[PDB]
């Protein structure tokens, strides 16, 4: 490195660089699995997003809908 | 009564005796990028020299003159300038696309200045401007944020809601739902269950009365 | 049509420029023209080789200047047939001459 | 050490260059669309059909009432025509379901005339 | 005394807030652009107004636009 | 569209519809005040939002409110020249 | 003026009996063959070997951006002076785009040869 | 349509292979099965790189395994993926020849749009695999190894377009540079 502090000049700081790289391929390339994982759900989440709340589901789609007990006992509570 | 002119479209009407004598310049409206355009037809008793809107200066024929311009806004301005020039016999027009011409100015003959009957007020509010509903108070309702739309009814609803809910030691708290009560909606009359939901609020009150005098 | 008046017109031109070529790499091997064809760069046309070299060889500005006389000419029925066949057959010979110099 | 820079050879272009390039292209169509940003411009097809899927749902089909929540509006009529009554000035023709209808009715065609665009 | 009928609620006034009805054109004018006609003796003119047989630009956000009103919103009588 | 609202403390001098620039302004008959007329604002599509109403309204507060909303600009409120959205 | 007036309606964008092809061609011929210039003369490896060839790869960039921003505007403005009759909008202005980025190419590699040849 | 995405608004048939509806359903059977066998050959060419079955760590991985895996092997699989192509056929009531019944408890009773999507996401993935997979294999047959190997030992730009990157930072292989560099690129 060609420093251009006063302080690094002078105490003689040092960035040491290690020989060998501290990742190999097939952990970046792990990683970079996980990260496609995410960027997969993430457009799904941006998808849901920018659509919002549907409420026609209810003529068209499956079941009949459902309520949490806990949800229920939570209404019933109130705020 | 009033009658429209026929005002040829001005691509149509390339030289007219209409048109007064002014000097032209690049203030004109673009025929190449707009079609939309609206004219200024009136009537002088002599050649009064005046300056256009768009750019330079002009002399109106004495007799019928008629111009073409982009917007209302310049038609307008130059129609005031007539005025004071005392030229009240002016109209303005709009001019689509397809030629239809709309009488646009003195909409009903009269300058809006001068009152005249079969006129009634448009967007007129019956209070004044502090009169209006509280933005907050009418939330996702129809007017959600604009509190200067609402109706006089509603703004003297949510008045009064609002001077009644300062009287927070008697405000009928809402029962809170059995949410184990539901059905489905195919699973009687309007009245009948009105009725019915009346009885269940005269007895949660009973209760609450019941729950409150114990301990007080 | 249109599309076929002007692949008439295309094909009659690169019948012609076919023929001119065809001429153009079978005369020099046969016989060369003499009188320094560069004076100034002392360059003669037995010097100059016979081919795709000639580009390298002779002056970019000596190629410039041929292109501007052609910029200038361009700018500014039994004979027919015969004229269309022989101009097929040069574009025909004048390909595979150019192919094999490059390949070889 | 750096062996590692081939991945970089490959992801800083792709993500600095190429990403970038193919969002803003891809911006630029979604801008012509019929709904470019239906949640922030007034007059589309998505969000009017979204607001009819509100009021479709029994909930909230008449959640944008401002007058929403009266139980029983006859008896709250009937209470208002008592006190009129009892409040009524001498000689006076004003009746409360008139007086009501003119106070709900206003004259205001140019709010929200960009609903036509959408319907 | 205004001739103009509001579409969407009648009670209203019309939007336009106008009072005379539009005058329509015995032959409605065509779509045209301004281009160069060839003299052909050699003479060129520059804003010569030629018909368009459709849109000048095909373009969803174009061809949506009818001019009744500010958001097409006028009723019939606009036309 | 801008909004351009008429309250009842009108009372009826003329002075905006005279300052309007487009005509978007017109006195109407009225008995609320001694003028007996109050200005309407029916051509509100033109409005372009300069507020020369507000500016020659006398009242201690304006008679006549001008809500500005940029979401809704159409061409005529935009005062559009070289570009046509018609 | 006469002169002006003939030089835009002969330009490759207006002149009369010309295909969209053939518009888009010549159009990117000339700017293909221009484009590779600033590359090869003034870019950071113009004192290399290899500067012409370096210019003629930004070149055919160049030539590949421009293009696909043509394609944008096709596909969003849609362009119908070019179409033919009873055919898709903007299908003239399209593949007058696709031919201008084959000249473009064709151009540039054009120069690059005559610059290799002739030093 | 199917296989008609937001870049191209209207079919790409620039040739007009298909004229007819029977030539245009031939078609799409065809593309469809080789969009299939080009994903799976593109995944084939990527995960050996990464590790190799037990068994199967002598075999040489690209276009060397066609040598190095014994005949007996190939004729073994060929002769697998024969018996899928001969003894499976078409569900009945399918979505037509290039449908099979593997997976339809997916697609049934969905939303036709969303069908098309998916079946759009098959065979725009089949095409850019084909195009992966024609690369992945004259890059291996051109220079001798698999790309994912030679791409580790060269980097993106090896032995063929090196020389244009040649002068460039962090790629720098020029004649007489500090630095190599080559093999990070
Ligand atoms: C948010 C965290 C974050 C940030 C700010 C950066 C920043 C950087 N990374 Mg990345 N990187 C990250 C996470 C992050 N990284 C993760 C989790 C991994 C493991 C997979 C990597 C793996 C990685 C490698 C292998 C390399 C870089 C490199 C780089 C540099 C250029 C960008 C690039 O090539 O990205 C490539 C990386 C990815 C595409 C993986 C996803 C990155 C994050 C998660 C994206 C987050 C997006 C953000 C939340 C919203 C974006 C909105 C957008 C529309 C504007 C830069 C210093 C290069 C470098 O070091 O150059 C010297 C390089 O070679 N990164
Ligand atoms: C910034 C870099 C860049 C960009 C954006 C493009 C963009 C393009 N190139 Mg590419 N190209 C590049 C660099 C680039 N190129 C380089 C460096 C070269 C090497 C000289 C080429 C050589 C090249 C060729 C030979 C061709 C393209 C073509 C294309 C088109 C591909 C998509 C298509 O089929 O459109 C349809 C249009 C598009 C205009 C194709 C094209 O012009 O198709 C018409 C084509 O045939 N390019
Ligand atoms: C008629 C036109 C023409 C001509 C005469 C040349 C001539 C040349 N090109 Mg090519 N080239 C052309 C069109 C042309 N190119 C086009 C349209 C492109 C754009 C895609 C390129 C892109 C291109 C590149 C990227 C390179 C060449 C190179 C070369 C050289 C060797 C070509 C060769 O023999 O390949 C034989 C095989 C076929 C030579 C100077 C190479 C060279 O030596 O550059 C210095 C080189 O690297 N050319
Ligand atoms: C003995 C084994 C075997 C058999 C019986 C078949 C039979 C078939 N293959 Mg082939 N195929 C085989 C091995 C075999 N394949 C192998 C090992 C591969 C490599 C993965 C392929 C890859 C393949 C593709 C990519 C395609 C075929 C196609 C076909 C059909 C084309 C018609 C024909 O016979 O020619 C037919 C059902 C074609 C098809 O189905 O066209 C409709 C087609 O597109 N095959
Ligand atoms: C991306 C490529 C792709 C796509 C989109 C499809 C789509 C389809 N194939 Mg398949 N197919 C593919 C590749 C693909 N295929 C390949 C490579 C082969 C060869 C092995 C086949 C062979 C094949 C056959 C033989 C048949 C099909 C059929 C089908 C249909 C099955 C229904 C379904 O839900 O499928 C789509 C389902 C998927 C693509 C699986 C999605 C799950 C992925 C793999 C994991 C997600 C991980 C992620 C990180 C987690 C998300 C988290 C959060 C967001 C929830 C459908 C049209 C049938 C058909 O024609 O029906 C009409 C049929 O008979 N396919
Ligand atoms: C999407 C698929 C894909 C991908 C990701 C790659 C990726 C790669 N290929 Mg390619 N390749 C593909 C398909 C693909 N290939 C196919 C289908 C074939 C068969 C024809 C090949 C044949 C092939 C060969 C023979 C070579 C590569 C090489 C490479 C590597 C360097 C590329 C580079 O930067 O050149 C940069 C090159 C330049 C800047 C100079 C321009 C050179 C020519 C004129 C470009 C022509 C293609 C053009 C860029 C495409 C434009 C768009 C297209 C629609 C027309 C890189 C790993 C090279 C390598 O290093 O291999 C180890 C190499 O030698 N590939
Ligand atoms: C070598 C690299 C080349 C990469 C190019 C990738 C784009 C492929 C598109 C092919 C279209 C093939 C083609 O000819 O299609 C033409 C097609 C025609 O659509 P239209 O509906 O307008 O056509 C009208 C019809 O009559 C004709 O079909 O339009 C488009 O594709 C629009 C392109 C906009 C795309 C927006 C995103 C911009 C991407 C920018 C990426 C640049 C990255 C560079 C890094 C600096
Ligand atoms: C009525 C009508 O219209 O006609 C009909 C008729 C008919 C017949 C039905 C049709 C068809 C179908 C046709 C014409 C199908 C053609 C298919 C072709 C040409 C496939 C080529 C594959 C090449 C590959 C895999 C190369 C692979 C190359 C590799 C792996 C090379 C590998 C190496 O060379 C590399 C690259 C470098 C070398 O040093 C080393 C080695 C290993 C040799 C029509 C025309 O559609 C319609
Ligand atoms: C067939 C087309 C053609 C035409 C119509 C044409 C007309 C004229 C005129 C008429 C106004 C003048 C005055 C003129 C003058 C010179 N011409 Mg030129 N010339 C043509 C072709 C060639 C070729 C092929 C070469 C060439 C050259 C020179 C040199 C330099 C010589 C030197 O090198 O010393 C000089 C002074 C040579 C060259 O540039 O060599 C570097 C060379 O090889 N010319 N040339
Ligand atoms: C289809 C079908 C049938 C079938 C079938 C059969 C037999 C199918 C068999 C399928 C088979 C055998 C499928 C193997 C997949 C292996 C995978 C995906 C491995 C990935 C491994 C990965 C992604 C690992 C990656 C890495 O971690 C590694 C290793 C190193 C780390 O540095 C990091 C990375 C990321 C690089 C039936 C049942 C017979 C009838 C039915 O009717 C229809
Ligand atoms: C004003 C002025 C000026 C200007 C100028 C200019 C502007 C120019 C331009 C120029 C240019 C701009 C040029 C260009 C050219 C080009 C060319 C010459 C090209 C060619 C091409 C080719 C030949 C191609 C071919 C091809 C293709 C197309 C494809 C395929 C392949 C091939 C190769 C075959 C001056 C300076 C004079 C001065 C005075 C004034
Ligand atoms: S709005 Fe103001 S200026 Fe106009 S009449 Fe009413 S009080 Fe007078
Ligand atoms: S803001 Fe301006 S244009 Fe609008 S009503 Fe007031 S004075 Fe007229």
């Amino acid at each position: 490195r060609v420093p251009g502090g006063k302080r690094t000049k002078e105490l003689g700081l040092v960035v040491p660089i290690p020989e060998e790289d501290g990742l190999t391929d097939g952990q970046i390339a792990a990683l970079f699995v996980v990260a496609l994982v995410v960027l997969i759900a993430a457009v799904d989440l941006a998808r849901s997003l920018y659509f919002g709340l549907q409420p026609n589901k209810f003529k068209t789609a499956k079941g009949k809908g459902s309520i949490t007990p806990f949800m229920k006992r939570l209404i019933e509570n109130g705020f | 009564e009033i009658v429209v002119e026929s005002i040829p479209r001005p691509e149509d009407l390339l030289e007219s005796p209409k048109f007064p004598m002014f000097e032209g310049s690049t203030g004109g409206y673009m025929s190449r990028s707009t079609r939309e355009r609206h004219a200024i037809t009136w009537t002088a008793k002599d050649q009064n020299k005046f300056e256009m809107p768009t750019g330079g200066f002009a002399i109106m024929n004495k007799g019928e003159n008629l111009c073409y311009f982009r917007k209302k806004e310049q038609c307008i301005s130059l129609g005031k300038q007539l005025r004071k020039m005392k030229i009240e016999n002016y109209k303005i027009y709009r001019l689509k696309k397809d030629g239809t011409v709309i009488f646009m100015h003195p909409a009903d003959g009269v300058f809006p200045e001068k009152v005249n009957k079969g006129r009634v007020q448009v967007n007129g509010r019956p209070f004044t401007i502090r009169g209006n509903p509280q933005q907050s108070e009418l939330k996702w309702t129809k007017y959600h944020m604009k509190s200067y739309e609402a109706d006089p009814l509603t703004t003297l609803f949510i008045k009064a809601r609002v001077m009644a809910f300062q009287d927070i030691p008697n405000l009928f708290a809402l029962p809170q739902p059995n949410m184990e009560e539901m059905v489905p909606v195919e699973e009687y009359t309007k009245q009948e269950y009105t009725t019915r939901l009346m009885e269940a609020l005269k007895r949660v009150q009973d209760d609450r009365k019941a729950k409150e005098a114990k301990s007080l | 049509s249109e599309t076929f008046r002007r692949r008439r017109i295309s094909e009659i031109k690169n019948g012609r420029v076919a023929m001119i070529a065809c001429m153009g790499y079978i005369a020099p091997e046969y016989f060369r023209w003499p009188g320094y064809c560069s004076p100034s760069t002392d360059l003669k046309f037995a010097d100059i080789p016979n081919g795709i070299q000639a580009l390298y060889k002779m002056p970019a500005e000596a190629w410039a200047q041929i292109g501007v006389f052609i910029a200038f000419l361009e700018l500014f029925r039994r004979g027919l047939e015969a004229e269309i066949n022989n101009g097929r057959l040069a574009m025909v010979a004048i390909t595979g001459m150019i192919s094999q110099n490059a390949f070889f | 050490y750096g062996d590692n820079r081939k991945w970089s050879a490959v992801l800083v272009p792709l993500t600095t260059l190429v990403f970038p390039a193919v969002a803003m292209g891809s911006f630029v169509l979604y801008s012509f669309q019929e709904d470019a940003f239906w949640r922030l411009v007034p007059g589309t097809k998505r969000a009017a059909e979204a607001e009819k899927a509100w009021r479709e749902h029994p909930l909230f089909k008449d959640s944008k009432d401002p007058m929403f929540g009266l139980l029983n509006p006859d008896d709250y009529e009937k209470g208002l025509e008592e006190a009129w009554e009892r409040a009524k000035p001498a000689g006076s023709t004003v009746t409360v379901k008139d007086k009501l209808k003119q106070l709900s009715k206003q004259d205001s065609p140019h709010w929200e005339s960009w609903r036509s665009l959408s319907a | 005394s205004s001739k103009w009928v509001n579409p969407e609620d009648p009670e209203m006034s019309h939007p336009s807030g106008l009072y005379v009805l539009p005058l329509k054109p015995a032959k409605p004018q065509e779509n045209y652009i301004y281009t160069w006609k060839k003299g052909e003796d050699g003479s060129i003119e520059d804003y010569v107004k030629t018909p368009f047989k459709g849109p000048e630009r095909a373009a969803d956000y174009y061809t949506q636009r009818k001019g009744n009103g500010a958001w097409d919103h006028w009723g019939p009588q606009g036309e | 569209s801008h909004a351009v609202k008429i309250y009842d403390t009108c009372i009826g001098c003329t002075l905006c519809v005279r300052a309007c620039p487009t005509d978007v302004l017109e006195m109407v008959p009225a008995t609320v005040n001694a003028a007996k007329q109050v200005a309407s604002s029916p051509r509100v599509e033109d409005c372009v939002g300069c507020k020369r109403c507000e500016t020659a309204c006398p009242t201690d507060f304006l008679s006549i409110r001008v809500y500005l909303q940029e979401n809704e600009e159409t061409q005529y409120s935009l005062g559009l020249d070289l570009a046509d959205w018609s | 003026g006469r002169f002006s007036k003939q030089f835009l309606a002969n330009l490759a964008f207006y002149r009369d009996g010309l295909k969209p092809w053939q518009r888009g061609l010549e159009i990117g011929m000339a700017h293909g063959y221009f484009l590779i210039g600033p590359f090869t003369s003034l870019g950071p490896l113009r004192n290399t070997p290899e500067a012409a060839t370096v210019g003629l790869l930004c070149g055919c960039a160049i030539v590949g951006l421009v293009s696909i921003g043509g394609l944008i505007f096709g596909s969003t403005i849609k362009p119908t002076r070019f179409d033919k009759e009873g055919d898709k909008p903007a299908s003239g202005f399209i593949e007058m785009i696709n031919w201008h980025a084959i000249g473009g190419l064709g151009g540039a590699g054009f120069a690059h040869a005559l610059i290799t040849v002739f030093g | 349509a199917v296989g008609v995405c937001l870049p191209l608004t209207d079919k790409f048939d620039p040739l007009n292979l298909a004229s007819t509806d029977e030539k245009l359903e031939r078609y799409t059977q065809v593309e469809i099965k080789h969009g299939r066998v080009a994903m799976i050959a593109v995944v084939g060419y990527i995960m050996p790189e990464i590790f190799r079955f037990p068994g199967c760590e002598s075999f040489q991985h690209g276009l060397a395994a066609l040598e190095s895996i014994p005949l007996e092997g190939w004729v073994q699989l060929a002769a697998l993926v024969g018996a899928h192509e001969v003894l499976v056929k078409p569900r009945a009531g399918g979505l037509g020849t290039s449908d099979f019944g593997l997976g339809t408890e997916l697609l049934d009773g969905i939303e036709e749009p969303e069908l098309e999507r998916k079946l759009t996401a098959e065979r725009n993935n089949g095409r850019l695999a084909m195009v992966a997979i024609m690369g992945l294999m004259v890059q291996d047959g051109m220079f001798g190894e698999p790309p994912l190997s030679y791409m580790s030992k060269n980097g993106w730009w090896g032995e063929g377009v090196q020389y244009f990157v040649q002068h460039l930072n962090n790629c720098q292989s020029f004649s007489g540079s500090f630095v190599d560099n080559a093999g990070v690129c």
